């Protein structure tokens, strides 16, 4: 149940490394969660910040 | 609460659920959930290691989504430490969101561009790149192929312009899913 | 009738004050638009006409469409003593610019010429006119006889008091920039709380401007 | 003199009339003065090189139809010049084939004509040198021309160049 | 495109070259190393002009190699090309990478990309040509074209053709 | 979208250097660096779906009125008015005359705006024109 939810997006929950155990589930106050595609994603890396005080 | 609170909150959970992992969703939501945050706080909550945690809020200090307070007070068991705060600065926050993401559609503008002028050549000997502008100077007497310089090898033909339209799709399909960024 | 209407919209896409004649206007919208002006001179009775013979039930739509016939005949038929006026801010206390546009009669003797031409016998008549030469000069028309009366009184029926002070000597005026001036409103309060004192029935007190009057009397309440 | 590096500079490209720091408006000569930039049309340039090769036969002495004038030019060039002479024979043939006007009469017209414009001396060579035909193809062929030239200006003068066009 | 400009090269001289016709010696090697060599800076030079008063000053030996080098400053009639100018030529080479065509001293190579999609390489013709619904580009044909890039080295410049735009090609 | 340009996919608020650039035979918000990305090498057709017109990049201008309808309106009938240009002084007072002369440049303008018969109306200005 806790799986579908986070597919359907309704709740948030973290998983290990090793498997995808859940643990601890909250509530997703925000939208859904695979919206952006992974390669946006990299793309959204691959840029930095020169500075602070000039923005 | 404020409404303007509740936008810059949304953008928060939006950009935190679109850039990146749910980890990092986990730790922004408390932030937002919870004004200020120390670290034994989002240990308590979250269960979470303090190494794992390090990737997490390196990449978001990394990126301001937040910021950290150096603050020591005064325990009456007097066993205190340096802790450090996190919580939010909102228009930095936002100033940081607009600005990667301007600056994403401006090289990606870049790239497209790149992309648009014509292919030119790579020699797989040499694993080397050789533009149309070059290549000229690379032909043979034959006037049929053109030779590298260092292999002696026919230059092949690259891909700089098949995939412009790839290129101009994956960047309609970056817009359309960033639409609620640009509204708020 | 669109084209004219979109060449409004691009008129009112200015940034900054147009101050120009119905015959640049027309000029400027000739040379862009190709509209002419004698078609412009028929468009409220064409408009008209259209409607009539269109029968249609409801005009709630067309009312638009009557302002843009009316500004279409005034600018196109007039051209001497009228300007139209383009303000990129109609008010300046709004954040967003709302354009506006003016088209504005300078002459106030062109409506009332047809009159003195029409009539032989005409008596302008006011408890107040003054200046009385000022009107002949302002309204082109020629006076026969201009008079103001003076009325005989076994007492002095009225008293005008002109007052350039308050009680405490303090300079008392109403110019708009600086109506927020504590002891000019402080003054005007106390003349009217001694006036309200002193008066037994009624009393009625003129203020410049609704804003004036909207601002001295909220902070007269604070 | 300055010593910056000034490494940055827009690309050299014919139709913002960018040619180089060196093929500049005004260039100075070596007397030491400042001159316009010599231009020349194909047919100009044609008759500047035989005009030097004939002087220059000239000079090693005392010290029209197509067939026939490559023939002598070519003569002309074995017997004036030496050896690495495959670069000018190409421009000599090139310049024979494509040379628009004949004699330097009907040249020299060309030249006050377009001096009669006023107009970029790269501008006016490629108008002598172009065949064109129609305004709005001069200003497709020559983007360096727009809102430089009227329309009609522009394709009277073109009818008197394919009027001065023979053979 | 053709240009006339005032140009200066240092020159050198082996001592075998010190009689009394050191200046016609001088003036023959400025002839046969600048009569169709190729600069990157003022492009193909063709012809010096003026050759009755060529301005060469006095030379200075080179303290080592024992030559003297004269500045000879000299007019000749040049050939630069540049981006984004239209220029005519006939095809000399034709290839499935593109062709090349001479204009001036210069051979324009035009890539297989800068030709409208109707016109399709035909290897089989003898020479092989380049056919369209409307023309057909050959050996020894008259063509317009543009160049829209220039490659210019020390010695050696090469341009890149287009003949994408309309009114352009075949004449 | 009136806001953005649909070909290149950018909004006006974080890229404030696209313009109105349109063309006279296909009218397309279309934004001044799609147009230089490319038409600059050559000719092509229309980047938006559906459309498939060839046309140049020195066509290109900027759109004056809002209304799409409204721009190709009076650009047809400045194609039209730069060739029929006959004034009363031309018909020699006959208003009745003129007014007919009227009543045929707005039907030929209403046929090439909207297509009824385009290849006459054509034909017709052609060989008015040729005169
Ligand atoms: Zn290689
Ligand atoms: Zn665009
Ligand atoms: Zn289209």
């Amino acid at each position: 149940t806790i799986n579908q939810l986070e597919e359907d997006s309704k709740i948030l929950v973290l998983r290990t490394k090793k498997d995808k155990t859940p643990r601890y589930v909250w509530y997703n106050s925000g939208g859904n969660l695979k919206c952006i595609d992974e390669e946006f994603v990299k793309m959204w890396e691959n840029v930095q910040l020169p500075q602070f005080a000039e923005l | 609460d404020r409404p303007i609170d509740d936008i810059v909150k949304n953008l928060l959970k939006f950009v935190v659920r679109g850039f990146y992992g749910g980890s990092f969703v986990l730790v922004l939501d408390a932030i937002l959930f919870h004004s200020v945050l120390a670290e034994d706080d989002l240990k308590q909550l979250l269960s979470i290691n303090k190494t794992e945690l390090g990737p997490l809020i390196a990449r978001l200090r990394s990126d301001r989504l937040i910021s950290i307070h150096k603050q020591r007070e005064y325990p009456p068991n007097s066993k205190s430490v340096e802790r450090v705060y996190y919580y939010v600065k909102y228009p930095h926050a936002i100033d940081a969101i607009k600005w990667k993401v301007h600056q994403v559609v401006q090289r990606l503008k870049d790239d497209l561009d790149k992309n648009s002028e014509p292919n030119g050549y790579m020699c797989p000997i040499c694993l080397t790149k050789y533009t149309q502008l070059e290549a000229v100077q690379l032909l043979n007497f034959d006037r049929t192929e053109f030779l590298c310089s260092l292999c002696d090898e026919p230059l092949v033909e690259d891909d700089s312009g098949k995939k412009n339209k790839e290129k101009q799709d994956k960047l309609n399909r970056l817009m359309d899913q960033i639409q609620p960024i640009i509204d708020s | 009738l669109k084209r004219l209407i979109e060449y409004l919209k691009t008129r009112m896409k200015v940034l900054h004050v147009i101050s120009e004649t119905p015959k640049s206007f027309l000029q400027h919208l000739k040379q862009l638009t190709f509209i002419e002006r004698k078609p412009l001179r028929f468009c409220s009775e064409r408009l008209s006409l259209l409607v009539r013979t269109l029968e249609v039930t409801e005009v709630e739509d067309f009312t638009a469409l009557k302002d843009i016939a009316t500004f279409a005949t005034l600018i196109s038929t007039y051209e001497e003593g009228f300007l139209l006026i383009i303000e990129p801010y109609e008010i300046e206390n709004a954040a967003v610019p709302n354009p506006i546009m003016r088209f504005t009669c300078l002459d106030a003797s062109i409506a009332i010429k047809p009159v003195f031409e029409r009539f032989s016998s005409v008596i302008i008549t006011s408890g107040t006119i003054s200046p009385l030469d000022m009107y002949p000069r302002m309204l082109n028309f020629k006076t026969v006889l201009q008079k103001s009366y003076a009325m005989t009184l076994a007492k002095k029926s009225f008293l005008p008091m002109i007052i350039t002070k308050g009680s405490d000597q303090v300079a008392i005026s109403s110019r708009f920039e600086i109506r927020n001036d504590p002891s000019i409103v402080r003054n005007y309060g106390s003349m009217l709380v001694e006036f309200a004192k002193i008066t037994p029935d009624g009393m009625v007190v003129f203020f410049p401007s609704y804003l004036y009057m909207e601002s001295i009397v909220s902070m007269w309440q604070t | 003199r300055r010593r910056r590096l000034k490494k940055v500079e827009e690309e050299e490209n014919a139709a913002t009339l960018q040619l180089g720091q060196e093929f500049q408006l005004k260039q100075i000569n070596h007397q030491g003065e400042e001159e316009e930039l010599i231009a020349l049309n194909l047919s100009e340039a044609r008759l500047v090189i035989k005009e030097a090769l004939v002087e220059r036969r000239r000079a090693f002495k005392r010290s029209e139809t197509r067939e026939k004038e490559l023939e002598s030019i070519d003569v002309l060039l074995e017997q004036t010049t030496g050896g690495n002479n495959k670069d000018l024979k190409n421009t000599m043939q090139y310049l024979t084939n494509f040379s628009r006007f004949r004699d330097q009469e009907t040249v020299g017209a060309v030249i006050q004509l377009l001096k009669s414009t006023g107009l970029h001396p790269f501008e006016v060579a490629q108008l002598g040198s172009l065949a064109c035909d129609t305004a709005d193809e001069a200003k497709t062929l020559i983007p360096s021309l727009n809102n430089k030239i009227s329309d009609d200006e522009l394709e009277r003068i073109l009818k008197e160049l394919s009027n001065l066009e023979t053979l | 495109m053709f240009f006339i400009k005032d140009l200066s090269l240092n020159i050198t001289l082996h001592p075998s070259f010190f009689g009394p016709r050191m200046k016609q010696y001088l003036k023959t090697k400025l002839l046969e190393e600048v009569e169709g060599s190729c600069t990157g800076k003022f492009g193909y030079i063709l012809c010096v002009l003026d050759y009755d008063n060529i301005d060469i000053q006095r030379g200075r030996i080179l303290p080592t190699d024992g030559s003297a080098e004269f500045n000879v400053k000299y007019r000749a009639v040049v050939f630069k090309p540049f981006k984004g100018e239209v220029v005519d030529g006939t095809v000399v080479s034709c290839s499935q990478h593109g062709f090349e065509v001479q204009v001036g001293p210069m051979k324009v190579f035009v890539t297989k990309h800068l030709m409208p999609q109707d016109l399709t390489f035909n290897a089989g013709s003898n020479p092989p040509s380049y056919q369209s619904s409307e023309d057909v580009i050959t050996i020894k044909s008259r063509i317009r074209v543009k160049i829209e890039g220039c490659i210019s080295q020390v010695s050696s410049i090469h341009a890149i053709g287009s003949i994408k735009e309309d009114y352009l090609g075949a004449i | 979208n009136k806001d953005m340009c649909p070909i290149c996919k950018t909004d006006r608020y974080l890229s404030p250097d696209v313009k109105f650039l349109v063309n006279p035979e296909c009218y397309h918000r279309i934004c001044e660096s799609c147009v230089d990305r490319i038409f600059s090498l050559g000719p092509a057709q229309c980047p938006y779906k559906g459309c498939d017109k060839i046309l140049r990049k020195n066509k290109f201008k900027t759109q004056i009125f809002d209304d799409v309808e409204v721009e190709k309106e009076v650009d047809i009938r400045k194609r039209v008015f730069n060739v029929f240009n006959k004034t009363i002084d031309d018909f020699n007072g006959d208003l009745v005359e003129y007014n007919k002369y009227l009543e045929e440049v707005e039907d030929i303008i209403y046929k090439l705006d909207h297509g009824i018969d385009v290849a006459k109306t054509e034909e017709k200005l052609r060989t008015y024109e040729e005169l």
